[PDB]
């Protein structure tokens, strides 16, 4: 019933759910298997984590390698500078080393703060997708995965999260000839929600995301207007359920 | 400079990462679709003139009037090397061409994968039923919508040509 | 082809660099041009693939010296291909490289996608009949490694002369420690704003009657 | 002095780049939600319905 509610959310009649339930189950299980395969063998789909980790590692290792830098002084290690120069003579060289290492620390702190700002931006985006793609249903196209959205499933990750978007994709189409309206007796006819199609014999009204013909009647259509203004109105007998029931 | 550590390495890594992020920005903007779509020149658009937005084969630089106005109204060597962009303006112009082809033909239906042909009047009727407007208003007032649409296109053409106040944002 | 005044022996540029000159012996308006400079770039696949190496020069053509000149610079050690494919490693100007046909390093213009002419009529509509439930993976990073550095221990490793010279220089170690502490706190604030959404703890019953949903 | 100036240039370039990336995410979301789709969100796609 949750998937029925989601299909009625995307404008698909829930009879398709109960008619092709085991097909949905088999396709879903195969999709889960394809994801398992594409995560187990294909390890090249997790660049997002390891790029941040390697960026942090490069920043730390550069900050480490800054210690041996001479910075214009006599040597890099403070202990030899203490053991070889007077306290009124080591001032200039220790000032050089303090200045260089302070500059490198400010570089590291600025880099970490800006990188953390971008990480927080991604964090708010991820929390919003947790609030919408998993926690509810979103009509937003290409916000909760490609295609029509149903739900999504979260999984843990080191400094991360993985969404698993249950998406709806229409597969098989066919060229159909349509008309905007039906002229019956001067009364025009508009679909309540759908489109007037004819396979070649008779005009039928159907749903926008699966082809299933409804017989065009006043219980399916919207009676308004006249047979004059509509560019593309065609002649067909709109069915009336009263006449076999009088 | 050899005695002053690994500053050059860090700065060049940072600037190269900047350029890579620029490439990621323009790709994640303009790779919305993978299938290049093409506009049919068969103009049965119910009276909806798309001349200033369609790609014009009258000029070889395949874009519209408005983008050409955006080009023509918008305006060292000591190692300061301007890197070239990855995608040219022609390539993103063809991507906008494909997106306009998709929005004319398939509306939103190509966003779920393959394209699905729908006549443009039914797209407008569905977009009216999205905002609660009953779709009869479209079919009963089509040519006024065509007039107002094409007049608004002419107004934004003149407002871009005779006024460059909405361009300094890029500057 | 510039034109000085009869006393003007040289000139600067907009960027205050000596661009054009006039010879001290001869009345003639010269110009100073910078030499050929560029960036050395390397195009290669992985070491776990091969060892064939293509060489990219930045912004200049093949002067020093397969000679394949693009808008991004000189490019030797590759193969120009008319068959435009998807970009694999970006170079510039919509021209990328790959490792194809036995095989070697090729070079080609980025194919922008599979070209399609979607049909259209006045009345032809395409309606779905069958469908597909694809499940697509997104990857989003959340937090960063909380990290503190004792900057007094970093700058002055077990000294006292250095400690006094650092205490001369204000509270910079205090400032950096406070900034990193705020970063480390906001990391855990990120983690709580992502995950800590439902104060309950729910769990499944053992009867997993889910309509055939493994 | 020149290296301090160069590092200041690099820092401001990173800041402008981050701002441009946020605008880029806005632009991509607007392509996915104002062009590809008919959004119900008021003033996410300009003035009006
Ligand atoms: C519909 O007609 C077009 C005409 O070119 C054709 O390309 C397309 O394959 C047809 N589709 C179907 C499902 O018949
Ligand atoms: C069109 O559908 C009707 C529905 O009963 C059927 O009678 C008719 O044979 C169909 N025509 C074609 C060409 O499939
Ligand atoms: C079919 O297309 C023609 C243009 O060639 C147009 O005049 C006609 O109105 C269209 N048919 C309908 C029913 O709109
Ligand atoms: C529809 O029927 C009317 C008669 O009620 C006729 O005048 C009109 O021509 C028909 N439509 C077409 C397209 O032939
Ligand atoms: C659309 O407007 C342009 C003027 O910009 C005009 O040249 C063209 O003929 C018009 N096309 C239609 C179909 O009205
Ligand atoms: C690395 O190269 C070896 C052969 O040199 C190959 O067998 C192996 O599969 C490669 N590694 C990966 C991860 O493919
Ligand atoms: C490089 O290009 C310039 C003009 O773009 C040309 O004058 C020069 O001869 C070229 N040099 C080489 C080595 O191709
Ligand atoms: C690419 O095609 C042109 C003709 O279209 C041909 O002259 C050229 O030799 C081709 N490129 C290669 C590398 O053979
Ligand atoms: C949809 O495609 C699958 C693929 O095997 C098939 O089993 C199923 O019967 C199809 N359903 C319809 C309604 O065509
Ligand atoms: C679900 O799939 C797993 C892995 O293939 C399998 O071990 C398990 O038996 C399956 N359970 C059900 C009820 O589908």
């Amino acid at each position: 019933m949750q998937m029925a509610y989601r299909f009625n959310g995307i404008g698909v009649t829930q009879n398709v759910l109960y008619e092709n339930q085991k097909l949905i189950a088999n396709q879903f299980n195969s999709a889960i298997g394809k994801i398992q395969d594409s995560l187990s063998s294909t390890a090249s789909a997790l660049g997002k984590l390891q790029d941040v980790v390697n960026q942090n590692a490069q920043a730390l290792n550069t900050l480490v390698k800054q210690l041996s830098s001479n910075f214009g002084a006599i040597s890099s290690v403070l202990n030899d500078i203490l053991s070889r120069l007077d306290p009124p003579e080591a001032e200039v060289q220790i000032d050089r080393l303090i200045t260089g290492r302070l500059q490198s620390l400010q570089t590291y702190v600025t880099q970490q703060l800006i990188r953390a700002a971008e990480i927080r931006a991604s964090a708010n985006l991820a929390a919003t997708k947790m609030s919408e793609c998993v926690l509810g249903q979103s009509k937003r196209v290409d916000f909760c995965g490609k295609g029509y959205h149903l739900m999504s499933f979260p999984q843990s990750a080191p400094h991360g999260v993985v969404f698993l978007h249950v998406t709806y994709v229409p597969a098989q189409e066919k060229n159909f000839t349509t008309a905007p309206a039906i002229c019956h007796d001067g009364k025009a006819h508009f679909p309540r929600e759908g489109v007037f199609v004819s396979n070649g014999t008779h005009w039928f009204v159907t749903q926008r995301n699966f082809y299933e013909p409804q017989i065009i009647t006043t219980d399916n259509t919207f009676v308004s207007g006249n047979c004059d203004v509509v560019i593309g109105i065609v002649n067909n007998t709109v069915y009336d359920p009263l006449q076999p029931e009088l | 400079l050899l005695q002053y550590g690994s500053f050059c390495t860090q700065l060049n890594r940072a600037l190269t990462g900047i350029a890579v992020e620029q490439d990621k920005n323009t790709q994640e903007v303009f790779a919305q679709v993978k299938q290049i779509y093409k506009t049919p020149p068969i103009k049965d658009f119910g009276g909806f003139n798309f001349s200033q937005i369609l790609p014009d084969p009258s000029k070889p630089s395949k874009r519209s009037f408005i983008e050409d106005l955006l080009f023509n109204k918008v305006t060292k060597f000591n190692g300061l090397t301007v890197l070239p962009p990855l995608l040219t303006d022609e390539m993103i112009a063809q991507y906008t061409s494909a997106l306009l082809a998709g929005t004319i033909t398939s509306g939103w239906t190509f966003g779920a994968g393959a394209a699905l042909q729908i006549p443009f009047a039914m797209q407008m009727a569905y977009r009216f039923n999205g905002i609660g407007v009953t779709q009869n208003v479209l079919y009963e007032n089509q040519k006024l919508i065509a007039n107002q649409f094409n007049s608004a296109i002419g107004k934004i053409q003149d407002s871009l040509s005779s006024t460059a106040s909405a361009l300094g944002k890029l500057q | 082809n510039k034109k000085f005044l009869p006393f003007q022996q040289f000139g600067r540029d907009i960027a205050d660099t000596t661009d054009a000159v006039r010879d001290p012996q001869t009345l003639e308006i010269l110009d100073i041009t910078p030499c050929s400079f560029g960036g050395v770039s390397v195009i290669t696949p992985g070491t776990n693939t091969s060892n064939q190496v293509a060489v990219l020069y930045q912004d200049v053509n093949c002067t020093e010296v397969n000679v394949f000149q693009t808008r991004a610079g000189c490019l030797i050690g590759a193969e120009h291909v008319n068959n435009s494919y998807e970009c694999d490693i970006p170079i510039g100007a919509g021209i990328c490289a790959s490792y194809q046909t036995s095989q070697s390093i090729i070079a080609y213009t980025m194919s922008l996608g599979a070209e399609n002419s979607v049909a259209y009529s006045n009345n032809s509509i395409a309606i779905p009949t069958n469908f597909t439930i694809s499940v697509t993976t997104e990857i989003l990073p959340v937090s960063m490694t909380k990290t503190s550095v004792d900057c007094t221990m970093y700058i002055c490793g077990d000294s006292t002369e250095c400690s006094n010279l650092l205490l001369q220089y204000g509270s910079f170690c205090t400032q950096l420690n406070r900034a990193l502490t705020g970063i480390a706190v906001e990391q855990d604030k990120n983690t709580q704003e992502v995950f800590a959404q439902v104060k309950q703890i729910y769990k499944t019953p053992p009867i997993k009657d889910f309509g055939g949903f493994n």
